């Protein structure tokens, strides 16, 4: 993980991958590879729907 | 005799949900003491870095 809290190789090239999205997100395979990023921000809580 | 530090605070994106307890995640300002040249370097960027 570098700085930016990103996957880099030990040279600095920027490790890239199928972005993430939806709510909750999920995996697309048909979204454009996008830089992967693993941020510590909390997130937020979701309302109880089915039980 | 030194003017006080005015200054504008920012608590913007916080959270009000049930964290079970409160502790602070981030701290920031910009403002620095005088200081001198301990070290530096040359990046990879071609810009020259003065710690």
């Amino acid at each position: 993980l570098d700085e930016n809290r990103n996957l880099v190789n030990m040279q600095g090239m920027q490790l890239t991958g199928y972005p993430a999205t939806g709510t909750p997100p999920t995996i697309q395979q048909g979204a454009n590879p996008a830089p992967i990023t693993i941020p510590n921000t909390l997130m937020a809580a979701k309302s109880t729907t089915t039980a | 005799g030194a003017t006080a530090a005015t200054f504008s605070l920012s608590f913007l994106n916080s959270m009000q949900q049930n964290t079970g307890a409160n502790n602070i995640v981030a701290t920031n300002q910009n403002g620095y003491k005088p200081g001198d040249l301990v070290s530096y370097q040359i990046n990879n960027d071609g810009t020259v870095v003065g710690n």
